DNA sequence: CTTTGTCATTTTGCAGGTACTCTTATTCAATAT
RNA sequence: CUAAGAGUAC
DNA sequence: ATATTGTGCAAAATGACAAAG
């Protein structure tokens, strides 16, 4: 893991986040919220799980990191706090 | 012997349990489940050191599931016993057949074959014991003995001792 | 290079391959009238040196299989004696960008 | 409703893996099987009430690994094991990518 | 590699033979390669003590051999849970075959028996026992034949049983 | 068959297109790195047009009257005149719009100038036009050295490869150099101040929408690129002297040794 | 209720290593050796012990666990047994890899003909992938007569070195029909070379030469392309009116024990070799039914028996036809009408369709309410549920369940409950030309009997009013809802990669309409101003 | 060269119907068709004959006889490609599945 | 004398995607228990 | 139930 | 009286065969 781990310092990867990252944080905290996960935000009355997670990525409190597999095995870890939602 | 090696386990977390107390969790998980155990592969397993900060890594979302699964590494203290290897210990139990040696958290059984012809075993003596022409072996009692045969069962290691060679026994 | 008129005798193609590091090319006449490289759609090719190809695999984390392939008789690698394992820079005109440049391992 | 080929590319072209996964498993035949770390077969009598789990020939019941796989992926190898075919399925990589 | 099956030399210390995972050179959590060490029975103690010290001091936060059966069992108690079965035989045998007692000690012996430059089951092993001659140690441990000079091996044990206390 | 052929090509986090074996088929996306769904046609202005007549739309010039500027284009219009370093950054500008012409002649011999390309400028200088109300009367505020200093800030932002050596770089300027070209066509000192009058506002909110655009005009990585083509190309198929068509098709998938109309072009 | 809990740990397969199966290990695997031919015993009513429905393999009866594994046929694998077959056989599919590796290797000595001091040896060695290097190596030693017991030196020809090498002649090996037949050189001899002569010279063959070769010394060796155990597949694999397997399989047996009584009780060879053809014949046939020049194996009622090959290939074999594409549950299928007063991402959903169709919603303090009304209503009225599944697993049926009383939810039930408006469901159009041909839309529960959709939306589906049918697709989990709405939404479409522009339109009605409105002539009155304002649902009601 | 012909064929194809297609799909095809030295046709005999994994090469055409070469030739698929995946029931590692999500402890101590 | 390229054969694997309904048929006949 | 065939919808 | 057995491509591969050294 040592030598396959791309230091932070020297990440070569977008840093935004791209749309299949986008859709599946918002799936996988989603299906968190769902199964009764702590909500890191205060709720204006939402109850869609999905809008939940929405809310959650808006303000950056979704508490996952992508870990970017390159071709040849390596990878870079990408905070979805650190990682800019233009899209 | 008692070693020290590298030892790494696959917990799996709920989404239930992703609180600020996570690490607590995996922790105490790692405990309870390999703090007292025993393997086939590298004998017992007593204590892990280094708790001040065990590897736990990042962990990973398992896909349509939800929970984590996290590798936690680990430096673990283990007794692994190996063939024809010398070491003491303190008798607990004697029947007929042999009788039994504590050494560590193993027991280790020395058949009857494997004492020299001048120790026969004593019902009578209360405990039973094992008496010879010298010494007498007894419950509570300090002995040397060489391990010759091992197998390596899971949840069970079972090994096999004796005293036949020169100086085994009673120390 | 040996340029001749029309063929070459079998038995002669054998001993082509002399004792190393001489190489010897043979070329037809009549496939040199015309300078294929000159064709606009023969884009620009530059052999790369060691280090170069060195550097390429280091910053694409690429292996050898893994470039795009030019076959050892291809007339662009025989017109610049390139050799097995010596990678190739292509510079094209691309109408996405003005500039694509592609690398090609002679195999 | 079939789920064809490329109903299956469409999936794909779209980038919706889990959805794609969700269709040929949870929607389909989704089957639980036993292996062993040793030989990649299916070869695995494993007894869930008693909890054992053994693999004869290898001689193995602590190397042993569950999969969910296709039902029709299941019927698939051993259709090939019966013509003489080992598909040995393997849990971790032995070479680098 | 990923050989199905398996042939293998059965296990045997005087082979030296202790497993292909438990070779002289194992790999680190950190990548690196280190030499495996093994523990004799009074330094496995004192690390044991060490570690258990360690976790109750975090929880906090967060001799004879009387009196150090009882400290190490209240110790123990306040400290892990259950399922300590194993742990207590192997503590108590511990303080009972305890060749020596402290830190320095043990020390003294890891360097003296580092001086030798011998195999890390071979000095654990001397340790852990406390044999007195040296054809004695020859032949409780068949590895050493042939490796270590026989008045070198009947003198480091002399020192080691003077080291001996309580 | 094309689908099966494409089915496993995918763009990576290093923005090259490989298949299931890493091997490489593009060293970036498209040749240019750009989603499809972001392209747009726009006009190549340097490429077309005369000589005199590329002269008149981008050359300036402070110390003639051949091709001077209006003083009144912008606030300092009477100041410029007679300097020498900003001469100096017209005379580097046009040099580039010049090579530019003479890249783009090379690249399309045929001319043409209407191309697609990920940013669509005239849609953004239409909105910062209505945006801050530009009357087309009042003197500029911007400053030539504003111009051109922004100008070569925004190309040195469009970044499609974010490596840190030199093969990502160069392979980055030649990403972007026909995007670069359109946006020196566009956002040149003359077309700024005289054609569109921007203001300093108005200007640097279109450069900062140019980097946007730009930067979301990237293709993702993950996006299954090969099955996206397997699909454009066979979508049409359906809807289908020399032969052509479905039949013409199949021939070229399928390279046949023997077809039935081979013809030869010589010029 | 699924699949009861297993303590193996769960990991996912990350490499498929092939090979063949060795002899040894086929009978290490097996848990029966097969020995009967009949399937039932003489009562009928089971399983004969030795036969081909041995109860170790597997229970073929719904009401007997596995007598191997004590599981139901829910969970029972089935596992293996072997027939230990009289003579070794060819297998049917490696026979030309067989002749050309025998004709790689000396019959005689077994040892690989050119060795590295033949020239092009070096060059053909030197290749890296196993399929290039066994080309190269068999169109090099394919025309190799004599084992070159002695051969000129590497270093110049003028001496003579002695390889291993027995300088046997090599003959010409062709194929008629399942066995080889090799003409030595006349000093032609033809004589059928046996497989068990080839089985034998292939167990000679080097690791060297072989690995060489392009085989295997863990995975598959040449000597494993001979057949010796036949595995038996469990019931699972042939069920039953027994399967075209288990009758191909009988054959076998019967062959094997006429062969095996033949030469016990000794014959004429001519009856011995006709015996092991009818043998060969029903093996190869049990694996590929359609040789080429061979005859079919028919089956009972005179039509071609179906062999293993057979159910793998084709369109509806089983990787094509149950791997690549494979029937789904939570679908639906009807005729679809056009509704201009539909939104462009929403679609029509029939009452009855979507009191079908469900999804699974797991308990929440945030919709325990609705959850809990939804089962109330039960699943016979819209909106309502279906099913409730409880953390052990056990489903409940809103059916029958009236009776036992008003359930009480907890937090982490499942409630499977009918599909909703603005649930994310997948629509598609076949043949499904591209991505746009299969998008997610929003449900809108409508009482009639057809999909509705909007009319702009057509154009990507090439969908028309005349007849056509479309599918819908439920999504089962969070996750797949999620990445349906935001990847496959059909806004997120409405331009398209294939030429950079967007693919749906205004047409028909609207856009002949629309060019009718903006005339310069026409002009619109008051009343009518303020309906068509009206209609815009946005519109910010300034006039 | 032969690149170059081939794209202004398709092109030439595409656009005899008045069709427009974007540069970058057809740019996709050619170079797959030629990536590995010479004109790789889309048929059994061309791109299925890469070394590129037995079970999506089988999924394509020729199944059995591919399982067989494999076999003998006992080559590892390390299910990189789709149709191994799709085979296999799992995540391919397309897309969302490029990808893993994993999570950050600190970062979520850090919330509260 | 053996290549050597060359034609003329042989294989030989394939042949859009979904979906609906109905109809027939499951070895014939002779022999022996 | 299975198989084969025929007709048919887009 | 009833169970048991007597098709049209089109590429690839292969073989036959007049010329060449
Ligand atoms: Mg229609
Ligand atoms: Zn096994
Ligand atoms: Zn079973
Ligand atoms: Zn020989």
């Amino acid at each position: 893991l040592k030598e396959k781990a791309i230091p932070k310092d020297q990440r070569a990867t977008t840093p935004y986040m791209t749309k299949y990252e986008r859709a599946r944080i918002l799936g996988t905290r989603a299906l968190q919220i769902s199964m009764n996960a702590p909500v890191f935000v205060d709720l204006e009355g939402e109850t869609d799980p999905l809008r939940i997670a929405m809310k959650e990525l808006a303000e950056k409190k979704i508490p996952l990191v992508i870990r970017r597999y390159l071709p040849d095995g390596s990878f870079e870890d990408w905070s979805v706090e650190e990682l800019i939602v233009d899209l | 012997m008692f070693f020290i090696k590298d030892l790494s386990l696959n917990i799996t977390l709920h989404p239930s349990f992703f609180g600020p107390r996570m690490k607590q969790y995996l922790k105490t998980k790692l405990l309870e489940e390999v703090e007292g155990s025993c393997t086939g592969k590298f004998g017992y397993i007593l204590c892990v050191l280094d708790y001040d900060n065990i590897d736990i890594q990042r962990g990973r979302i398992l896909p349509t599931d939800g929970s984590a699964e996290f590798n936690v590494k680990y430096r673990a203290v283990v007794f692994k016993p190996f063939k024809g290897e010398v070491v003491d210990g303190t008798v607990v139990s004697c029947s007929q057949h042999g009788f039994e040696v504590q050494v560590g958290p193993m027991k280790v059984f020395v058949t009857k074959h494997l004492m020299p012809q001048d120790l026969t075993f004593n019902a009578g003596s209360n405990p039973p014991s094992y008496q010879s022409s010298e010494d007498v072996i007894t419950i509570k009692s300090r002995i040397r003995v060489k391990i010759e045969g091992c197998i390596s069962q899971v949840s069970s290691i079972h090994a096999i001792g004796s005293i036949k060679e020169d100086y085994l026994g009673a120390i | 290079i040996f340029v001749y008129q029309n063929n070459i005798t079998p038995s002669a193609m054998k001993l082509v391959p002399s004792i190393p590091p001489a190489t010897i090319e043979t070329f037809n006449e009549a496939a040199l009238v015309v300078n294929i490289t000159h064709h606009e759609l023969v884009p620009k090719h530059i052999r790369l040196s060691s280090d170069e190809k060195r550097e390429l695999l280091k910053r694409y984390r690429l292996k050898e299989s893994q470039l795009p392939r030019i076959q050892r008789a291809d007339p662009v690698a025989l017109y610049l004696g390139l050799k097995r394992g010596e990678v190739v820079k292509i510079i094209r005109k691309s109408e996405t960008s003005g500039r694509y440049a592609s690398y090609r391992i002679c195999m | 409703l079939r789920f064809g080929e490329m109903e299956r590319d469409c999936m794909i072209a779209h980038g919706a893996a889990s959805f794609l996964k969700e269709r040929l498993m949870e929607a389909s035949d989704a089957f639980r099987v036993h292996i062993c770390g040793i030989c990649g077969l299916m070869t695995v009598i494993a007894k869930l009430n008693h909890n054992q789990f053994e693999c004869k020939g290898c001689d193995n019941k602590i190397d042993i690994y569950q999969i969910h796989i296709p039902y029709a992926a299941k019927l698939l190898f051993q259709e090939l094991m019966a013509m003489n075919i080992t598909p040995r399925l393997y849990t971790d990589r032995s070479r680098d990518f | 590699r990923r050989r199905l099956k398996k042939v293998e030399e059965e296990e045997n210390a005087a082979t030296l033979q202790l497993g292909q995972e438990f070779q002289l050179k194992q790999i680190n959590h950190q990548g690196e390669e280190e030499e495996l060490i093994a523990l004799n029975l009074s330094e496995a103690r004192l690390v044991i003590k060490e570690a258990l010290v360690e976790r109750r001091r975090a929880f906090k936060r967060s001799e004879t051999r009387e009196k150090e059966l009882e400290s190490i069992d209240v110790l123990l108690e306040q400290t892990t849970g259950g399922n300590n079965k194993d742990l207590k035989n192997t503590m108590q045998y511990l303080t009972n075959f305890s060749r020596f007692r402290d830190q320095e000690t043990v020390g003294a012996v890891i360097q003296l028996l580092k001086s030798t430059g011998l195999h890390p089951f071979e000095v654990a092993q001397l340790g852990s026992l406390a044999c007195d001659t040296a054809d004695e140690a020859k032949t409780l441990i068949p590895s050493l034949n042939n490796k270590i000079s026989d008045d070198e091996l009947e003198r480091i044990l002399k020192e080691l049983s003077n080291l001996e206390t309580l | 068959r094309l689908v099966k052929a494409l089915e496993d090509i995918m763009v990576h986090y290093d923005n090259t297109t490989r298949n299931s074996l890493g091997n490489v088929i593009q060293f970036i996306y498209g040749e240019d790195g750009m989603d499809a769904a972001h392209i747009e046609k726009q006009s190549l202005d340097t490429i077309g047009g005369s000589d005199a007549a590329f002269e008149k739309r981008y050359r300036v010039d402070l110390l003639n009257t051949d091709h001077t500027l209006d003083p009144s284009l912008l606030e300092s219009g009477s100041e410029i005149l007679g300097d020498l370093k900003l001469q100096v950054l017209l005379d580097e500008e046009y040099k580039q719009l010049v090579k530019d012409r003479k890249f783009l002649r090379e690249v399309f011999v045929d001319g043409e100038a209407n191309w697609p390309l990920p940013v669509n400028i005239r849609r953004i200088i239409q909105n910062a036009q209505q945006t801050f109300h530009i009357d087309h009367t009042k003197p500029s505020d911007l400053t030539i050295k504003d111009i051109v200093l922004g100008v070569k800030d925004l190309q040195e932002n469009l970044l499609v490869l974010r490596g840190k050596n030199e093969i990502i770089q160069n392979a980055q300027r030649d990403a972007v150099t026909l995007f670069c070209c359109l946006l020196r066509s566009r956002l040149a000192t003359r077309r700024v101040l005289q054609e569109y009058r921007l203001t300093k506002q108005a200007f640097d909110w279109v450069l900062s929408n140019i980097e946007a655009q730009f930067l979301r005009s990237v293709v993702h990585p993950g996006e299954m690129v090969g099955v996206l083509a397997a699909q454009s190309i066979g979508e049409p198929a359906t809807q289908m002297k020399v032969t052509s068509g479905v039949p013409r098709l199949k021939e070229i998938l399928n390279v046949a040794k023997n077809m039935k109309t081979p013809s030869l072009t010589v010029y | 209720v699924g699949q009861q809990y297993s303590s193996a740990p769960l990991r996912t397969v990350k490499e498929v290593q092939f090979g063949l199966f060795s002899p040894e290990e086929v009978r290490a695997i097996s848990v029966a050796k097969i020995r009967f031919p009949e399937t039932m015993d003489e009562t009928q009513t089971r399983a004969k012990i030795g036969g081909l429905n041995d109860p170790r393999l597997g229970s073929i009866d719904r009401n007997l666990k596995c007598q191997t594994c004590q599981e139901g046929m829910n969970e029972c694998p089935g596992h293996f047994g072997h027939i230990d077959l009289a003579k070794p056989v060819f297998h049917v599919g490696f026979i030309a890899k067989i002749k050309k590796v025998c004709e790689c290797v000396c019959m005689h000595c077994g040892k690989l003909l050119l060795d590295e001091h033949n020239e092009l040896m070096r060059q053909a060695l030197a290749i890296k992938d196993s399929k290039k290097r066994f080309a190269a190596i068999w169109t090099l030693c394919k025309t190799k007569m004599v084992c070159e017991t002695d051969v000129p030196s590497e270093d110049d020809p003028t001496q003579l070195v002695s390889r291993g090498g027995c300088g046997n002649t090599q003959p010409t090996i062709r194929k008629d029909g399942l066995k080889l037949v090799g003409s030595w050189k006349k000093d032609p001899e033809l004589r059928v070379l046996s497989t068990e002569e080839i089985l034998n010279i292939f167990k000679h063959i080097s690791v060297k030469d072989f690995t060489s070769l392009g085989f295997n010394e863990v995975f598959s060796r040449p000597e494993w392309m001979i057949l010796t155990c036949l595995p038996v597949p469990p019931p699972p694999v042939r069920p039953s009116g027994e399967d075209d397997l288990t009758f191909k399989l009988a054959d076998i047996l019967k062959a094997n024990i006429s062969l095996e009584t033949l030469e016990h009780n000794g014959a004429p060879h001519h009856a011995i070799e006709e015996a092991e053809s009818l043998l060969q014949f029903h093996v190869a046939t049990y694996m590929d039914n359609d040789i080429a020049g061979q005859p079919q194996a028919l089956q009972k009622s005179g039509r071609p028996v179906k062999s293993i090959r057979a159910r793998l290939k084709g369109k509806e074999g089983r990787i094509r036809g149950n791997l690549m594409g494979k029937r789904v549950d939570f679908s639906a299928r009807t005729v679809i009408s056009g509704d201009p007063n539909l939104e462009l991402d929403q679609v029509g959903v029939p009452k009855s369709i979507a009191k079908t169709l469900t999804y699974p919603e797991v308990v929440t303090p945030y919709n325990i309410d609705r959850l809990t009304q939804l089962v109330r209503n039960g699943p016979n009225e819209h909106p309502g549920a279906k099913y409730v599944i409880r953390d052990s697993g056990d489903r409940i049926d809103l059916r029958y369940s009236k009776r036992a009383g008003d359930i009480q939810l907890q937090y982490g039930w499942k409630v499977e409950r009918h599909i909703m408006d603005n649930d994310p469901v997948l629509f598609n159009r076949q043949p499904s030309l591209h991505k746009m041909s299969m998008m997610a839309h929003r449900v809108k529960v409508i009482p009639y009997s057809t999909f509705r959709l909007n009319l702009s939306v057509t154009s990507p589906y090439n969908a028309d009013f005349d007849g056509d049918e479309m599918n819908l697709h439920v999504p089962q989990s969070e996750e797949t809802r999620a990445e349906l709405s935001q990847l496959c939404a059909v806004p997120l479409q409405i331009v398209s990669p294939q030429s950079n522009k967007p693919c749906m339109g205004i047409v028909q009605d609207t856009l002949c309409g629309i060019r009718k409105l903006t005339l310069r002539d026409t002009f619109i009155e008051l009343d009518q101003v303020l309906n068509m304002l009206y209609w815009v649902p946005d519109w910010d009601g300034v006039i | 060269a032969g690149r170059a012909a081939l794209y202004k064929e398709v092109y030439n194809v595409i656009a005899s119907d008045g069709s427009y297609v974007n540069y970058r799909h057809m740019a996709l095809l050619v170079d797959v068709m030629t990536t590995q030295g010479g004109l790789t046709s889309v048929t059994r005999h061309g791109f299925n004959r890469s070394n590129t994994g037995a079970l999506m090469r089988c999924s394509f055409e020729e199944t059995v006889e591919i399982l067989f070469e494999a076999g003998a030739s006992a080559e590892l698929d390390d299910c990189r490609g789709v149709s191994e995946n799709v085979i296999l029931g799992q995540m391919a590692p397309i897309g969302t599945g490029a990808f893993d999500v994993m999570i950050d402890e600190e970062s979520l101590v850090k919330y509260m």
